[PDB]
RNA sequence: AGCAAAAGCAGG
């Protein structure tokens, strides 16, 4: 288990476990676990910024072309 | 012209097996991704599964995986459902339906055109 | 009843069946031992085509270097390298004078890079030989021991960061007598070259031994090279270079131009084949004298500069291996014996054709390592042997041939493929006995054995077989179709590129190419364990995904690795996938994909703990 | 830079009539061609030159199998005889780490009598295989019945075992100059192997191989959407495919490599110093039923530290066995085969009751053999591709371009199999079925012979091709490849019966 | 733990019940320490009959 | 004993 690796600063935004108990992070930065990732994408802070798509909405004018 | 009709229904027994087959005819029956839709008497209609245009993406509801299992052969242009371990509330008129467009996931579980028939058990 | 496939191979064509022949869809043989006794066997061979030769010894070395150039003509058909530089020279100023202003522009192009090239580029190789560990290793390392080495000596071009300042003090410091190496021992070891049997050689019985050069020579053939990629990119008759479906059609097109049978009151046949001890016959010298032809009329540094590879080609120590491994077979003991003693010890704990070998090379042995030069290295990726090759199918154009019949075609580093016309077959057998003999004058050896002739339509070329007007080809087989394990926002990433990049080069058709990417996003969910969310299959993670699942607006439109569904397929793969699902997602989703308060950043990715 | 010193490297290196680099580049540099071709060919020899002649159609004789003593089996694991425990459908939700499995399955049947040795070795030490054999069912049963569930198990040191593997066969490792003295050693024993000949064994082994098994074998998924002509294509292709190879023995058999092979490497990355049992276990789902975990036999790997990827590790391996040996053996000069009694099958009428046998031989595989074994799924893929390159043949010769028009017509277009006094066809299914296992038996009996006849068989056949076409085909030299040929048939027999099948194919076809 | 494994609809757990007496909170967390000790035992141990 | 081959493993 744990095979992702990943700073300390994530420790304040998520438990160390979830509502199964399995864990997300241990220590001995922190290892956290793929579950984790699969937590903030249940529950996360949700923003409507179009920042991303700086350079990412290049790949859209290419799929407008097929479609 | 469309149409759709359905057969190999009938009486079963608890914890038995069905092989539902609808055969579709009038338009391009390999473009079109299919659904199997039932109805309770009494309630609303619920989807029971959709199937893709290649066979290979298919979707069942949350209270029948592993019982069933959806396939089609597009030679006959034909619709096939295996129904094992019928529970009873499984207990319904089963419908045969094609959908609006080529896929499954694009747009909520709705269709567009007729229906041939279902038996209960 | 029996069973047999040969019976479907019977009746099916063979060039489209072809592959029925390709048996590699397993792991290939390799060389558990020590490739040493098979480079034994490969100079052995050499030297023994050589043999009429002459040889003398080099100065500083020690060492019998043989120069088969200006060596009688053969006696037997039984193959030896033989040639007369004449021919060469003869056959670039027919090639020039067909193709005008190719040299000069060449030349230039290869004037303007190496003004423009810089160091950065060639320390991006694989298994450079390093000389200080005396075995090979990566080139960024090698990169980094010579620059240090280059430091600790007299020469500053390292800090310059050019490339062809860099080659000459290497070779300043190369002709000084100490680094903590005299001059001759650090002669014999910068023209050292490792043995390293060949791995992966797919269609053989015994194994080839490909030896591999070092970094300081790589620069060398690295611009010779490049001039041989612009003249061949100028030539229509190169097949390296020219490649994909270009080169797919460029097969064709020559088979066009000399098929065309205008008055065709001639019987016309087109050989295939493979062209024998390739990296054996042939030589440094004739490629010295080519350089000195084609770079007429130049900057005379550029001429010296660019003649210095076919030199140290001319002469190369390359080692022999590891050794033996000698076993005891009473008391059962055994030890590994260093071949550097081999010039020393006796000739009876040996097996006797390993005892004729020794015996064979234990005069040709100077500091133990192997000397020889009337032979390419073997597995070079030369291609200036194709221009070589190519100026005898030139030879066979009308003017020059001077006579009824002539040859054309194309012709790769090891195959070759002729196409020819006479008014009989004894015509054709006169015009192709010219062609055999006037390809051994120049020092190739086209084998009897493994190869064969036909009427026009049907003709092998690298593995690219030409029936009549179908062009299958099996060039390089498809490779591993699994995960690159890095992360899941990537590694699918990478695979689906590979799968692209696969389809639309080699001949990955897409009904295989849907099935590839099916394995391949199975192993990818087997391997991170996140199947779909709908579906009824357990593992650690399932709990995340069943709930993710049913906490979703939109569905379907979610990345696989999180319970989403693939909806990639032969319409679409060069995209990544996060645009084809966009805008199918609803802001919860994407306002929790794209931000900078992940430690992931691309949420997906990130960095596995070493192990 | 030249520094001179090169100067002298270079005007050493030219040819013996010119001594020096300037005058060599004045030479070029002044060049002119004055036809001395032609005086060199008018100069040379007559012997040197390359004579055609026909290869006609009378010529190519019969290819000469090697002679010697019979062709013997070397698989991994036994590949018709074998049988397989089932367990009997079980739940969706429950994984299991697979030894549990396997007992559950290995528990699951009774007809076990007393081990007594079937077959002589005729080399080695029979009794103590019987023995090893016995330390493992002692040792299965001991830890489920009596200890805390242990997810993986790894045997207890013995004489059987350590016998079987010879973790005391190492010689060890010295200097040269404390042995020189010594006079026993010899470099190595580096030389050809005892000949084969071929023998119809594996013949039978391959008629059962591309025979259909009844279950499913393999499962597939859902990919995005088909909207493009090409798409549809290679949709319909890759259904029609899987869904005829699937009910292979041959996909039986690539699912159980995959996972034999999968599981020793995990095992051996991970576990080296200790003598380890697996289940030969693979998954397949039942064509009517639940997901099933078959147990095919178990293993026990032997030791295995890889230096290199090259070494080979050694080990035993127990597969069970309906069919008696002694029917044919010389198929086996190296099993070591076991009594474990009574299996009760049911035919239509009565009970068969026919013994059980154990073929515990032993064996000993790579790191890189497991890895392309690993990768079987690939040699599925290389079937596909191979049929699909048919097919797109087929459609430039003729611009149908019809997949549909032979993947599942009723035309006997393909003919397979040779009979007595006969030839019989078959449709595209056993053909795809035929290829596929070909290209298994491909990855399971790889071996150089194998690439050096394919190359060989490839160019003749192709020359043939061209003969029987009226192609006008030549050859200047033929003897060599039928002695390289005949250098490449050592002893391997898939290499052998790919020879004889040559052989009938000449003759059937009569070129 | 297979049919606690089989049901998903674990919400975040809080009290709805007042006890009126001892300490809700306590057996809250007493709660939390079974479902982890459950999965902590049997994702990564040497299965333990009994725990 | 075995694997597999014109040489190596069978632990360092």
């Amino acid at each position: 288990k744990y095979p992702i690796t990943a700073d300390k600063r994530i420790t304040e935004m998520v438990p160390e476990r979830n509502e199964q108990g399995q864990t997300l992070w241990s220590k001995m930065r922190v290892m956290v676990s793929p579950l984790a990732v699969t937590w903030w994408n249940r529950n996360g802070p949700m923003t409507s910024t179009v920042h991303y798509p700086k350079v990412y909405k290049t790949y859209f004018e290419k799929v407008e072309r097929l479609k | 012209q469309v149409q759709l009709q359905e057969s190999g229904g009938g009486m079963v027994q608890p914890g038995g097996s069905l092989r539902l087959s609808c055969l579709a005819s009038g338009f391009t029956f390999s473009n079109y991704a299919m659904t199997w839709v039932r109805q309770a008497p009494g309630k609303g209609p619920e989807w029971v599964s959709m199937v893709s245009n290649n066979g290979a993406d298919t979707t069942y509801t949350d209270s029948v995986k592993g019982r069933f299992t959806i396939s089609r052969d597009n030679a006959k242009n034909t619709l096939y459902l295996r129904m094992n371990n019928v529970k009873p509330e499984d207990s319904a008129v089963y419908y045969c339906a094609k959908r609006r467009y080529g896929g499954i996931w694009t747009g909520q579980p709705t269709d567009y055109d007729y229906l041939g028939q279902g038996t209960v058990t | 009843m029996d069973v047999n496939p040969t019976l479907l191979f019977l009746k099916v064509p063979a060039q489209n069946a072809i592959s029925t022949t390709f048996p590699y869809t397993g792991d290939p043989p390799y060389s558990h031992g020590t490739g040493t006794g098979y480079t034994m066997d490969t100079v052995n061979r050499t030297h023994q085509y050589s043999e009429k030769g002459k040889w003398t010894t080099n100065t500083e070395t020690g060492a019998p270097q043989l120069n088969p150039i200006d060596g009688p003509l053969p006696e037997d058909n039984e193959p030896s390298g033989y040639a007369q530089t004449d021919c060469v020279l003869e056959a670039m100023a027919f090639l020039e004078e067909s193709h005008p202003g190719i040299f000069e522009n060449s030349c230039l192009e290869t004037m303007e890079v190496v003004q423009q090239t810089r160091v950065d580029r060639l320390t991006q190789g694989r298994q450079t030989y390093d000389w200080t560990l005396n075995r090979n290793q990566p080139a960024a390392t090698a990169l980094a021991n010579t620059i240090e080495v280059f430091r600790s000596n007299g020469l500053t071009a390292n800090e310059s960061g050019r490339l062809i300042d860099f080659l000459k003090d290497v070779m300043e410091s190369m002709d000084k007598e100490e680094m903590r190496v005299n001059k001759r021992s650090y002669l014999i070891r910068a023209l050292t070259l490792n043995t390293m049997t060949k791995d992966a050689e797919r269609g053989k019985l015994k194994r080839r031994a490909i030896a591999t050069p070092g970094m300081q020579i790589r620069g060398f053939v690295y611009f010779v090279e490049t001039l041989a990629r612009s003249i061949c990119e100028k030539l229509e008759q190169s097949g390296l270079p020219v490649g994909g479906n270009e080169k797919k059609a460029k097969l064709a097109n020559v088979v066009r131009k000399m098929m065309t049978n205008s008055q065709d009151t001639e019987l016309s046949f087109t050989i295939t084949g493979d062209n024998t001890k390739w990296n054996e016959n042939q030589n440094p010298r004739m490629f010295l004298a080519m350089i000195t032809y084609i770079t007429k009329n130049q900057p005379e540094w550029f001429r010296n500069v660019l003649s210095i590879a076919p030199i140290m080609f001319s002469n190369k120590m390359a080692r022999l291996g590891k050794g033996y491994m000698f076993e005891s077979k009473s008391m059962k003991l055994r030890t590994q014996i260093p071949a550097e003693m081999l010039a020393s010890i006796d000739l009876k704990y040996f097996n006797e054709s390993t005892r004729k070998k020794i015996e064979k090379i234990r005069p040709l042995l100077i500091d133990g390592t192997a000397s020889l030069s009337p032979g390419m290295m073997m597995g070079m990726f030369n291609m200036l042997s194709t221009v070589l090759g190519v100026s005898i199918l030139n030879l066979g154009q009308k003017r020059y041939t001077k006579t009824t019949y002539w040859w054309d075609g194309l012709q790769s580093s090891d195959d070759f493929a002729l196409i020819v016309n006479a008014p009989n077959h004894e015509g054709i057998q006169a015009g192709v006995d010219r062609f055999y003999r006037t390809c051994k004058l120049v020092g190739i050896n086209m084998s009897k054995k493994k190869s064969y002739i036909n009427r026009t339509g049907t003709f092998e070329f690298t593995s690219f077989f030409y029936r009549y007007g179908f062009v299958a080809n099996f060039s390089m087989e498809l490779p591993s179709f699994g995960v690159s394990g890095i992360n899941e926002s990537a590694d699918m990433s990478i695979g689906v590129t590979v799968i692209k990049n696969n389809m639309i080069n080699n001949d990955l058709g897409p009904a295989t190419a849907q099935m590839a990417l099916q394995l391949f996003i199975k192993d990818y969910r087997y391997t991170y364990r996140c199947h779909r969310g709908d579906t009824q299959i357990q593992t650690r993670r399932s709990f995340e995904l069943k709930k993710l699942w049913e906490q979703t607006r939109s569905k379907a439109g979610l990345l696989v690795s999180d319970g989403g569904p693939n909806l990639y397929n032969i319409r679409n793969l060069h995209i990544p996938e996060v645009c084809l699902k966009w805008e199918l997602m609803d802001e919860d989703y994407q306002g929790r994909l794209c931000n900078p308060l992940n430690p992931f950043v691309t949420t997906h990715s990130w960095i596995p703990k070493r192990n | 830079e030249i520094t001179g010193t090169m100067r002298r490297l270079a005007d050493q290196s030219l040819p013996p009539n010119f001594s020096c680099l300037e005058n060599f580049r004045a030479y070029v540099d002044g060049f002119e061609p004055n036809g001395y071709i032609e005086g060199k060919l008018s100069q040379m020899s007559k012997e040197v030159n390359a004579k055609i002649e026909p290869f006609l159609k009378t010529t190519p004789r019969p290819i000469r199998l090697p002679d010697g003593p019979p062709c013997f089996q070397r698989s991994k694991f036994l590949l018709m005889d074998a049988l397989k425990l089932s367990i009997e459908d079980p739940s969706h939700e429950g994984e299991g780490i697979p030894l549990y499995d396997a007992i559950k399955c290995m528990r699951t049947f009774f007809g076990w009598k007393e081990p007594y040795i079937v077959k002589p070795h005729e080399k080695g030490i029979n009794p103590n295989y019987l023995l090893s054999w016995k330390q493992v069912l002692a040792e299965l049963q001991d830890i489920e019945n009596e200890e805390k569930i242990p997810r993986t198990k790894n045997m207890k040191k013995t004489s059987q075992l350590k016998w079987a593997l010879g973790e005391n066969m190492a010689p060890e490792k010295v200097d040269f100059d404390n042995c020189r003295d010594v006079s026993d050693l010899k470099q190595y024993d580096s030389d050809e192997p005892e000949l084969r000949s071929l023998s119809s064994w594996i013949q039978n082994e391959f008629n059962k191989a591309c025979e259909l098994t009844d279950s499913t074998w393999i499962e597939l998924d859902e990919i995005g959407e088909d909207v493009a002509p090409i798409e549809y294509i290679a949709s319909m292709r890759r259904n029609y495919f899987t869904a005829e190879v699937s009910h292979c023995r041959a996909t039986e058999y690539i699912m159980k490599g995959v996972y034999i092979n999968t599981a020793l490497l995990n095992a051996s990355c991970a576990a080296m110093d200790d003598f380890q049992l697996i289940p030969m276990i693979s998954k397949c789902r039942t064509k009517e039923g639940r997901r099933k975990t078959n147990l095919y036999g178990f293993i026990i790997k032997g030791r295995s530290h890889l230096r290199n990827d090259t070494d080979v590790v050694n080990f035993v391996s127990m597969e069970f066995s309906l069919t008696d040996p002694r029917l044919e053996p010389h198929k086996w000069e190296k099993y070591c085969v076991l009594e474990i009694g009574d299996m009760l099958l049911r035919s239509a009428i009565g009970q068969m009751s026919r013994p059980m046998f154990l073929y515990v031989r032993t064996n000993g595989t790579s790191k890189i053999k497991m890895k392309w074994g690993m990768e079987m799924r690939r040699c599925l893929l290389q079937s596909l591709q191979q049929i699909e390159s048919m097919i797109e043949a087929e459609s430039s010769v003729k611009e149908k371009d019809m997949t549909k028009e032979f993947f599942e017509n009723k035309s006997e277009t393909w003919p397979i199999g040779e009979s007595p006094k006969g030839v019989e066809d078959g449709s595209i299914g056993k053909v795809c079925r035929t290829l596929l296992a070909k290209s298994v038996f491909n990855s399971l009996y790889a071996s150089p012979q194998l690439e050096g006849f394919s190359a060989e068989s490839r160019k003749l056949l192709l020359v043939v091709q061209a003969l029987r076409d009226n192609l006008e085909p030549g050859t200047f030299d033929l003897e060599g490849l039928y002695e390289a040929i005949e250098e490449c048939l050592i002893n391997d027999p898939w290499v052998l019966l790919n020879a004889s099948w040559f052989n009938s194919f000449l003759t059937h076809a009569l070129r």
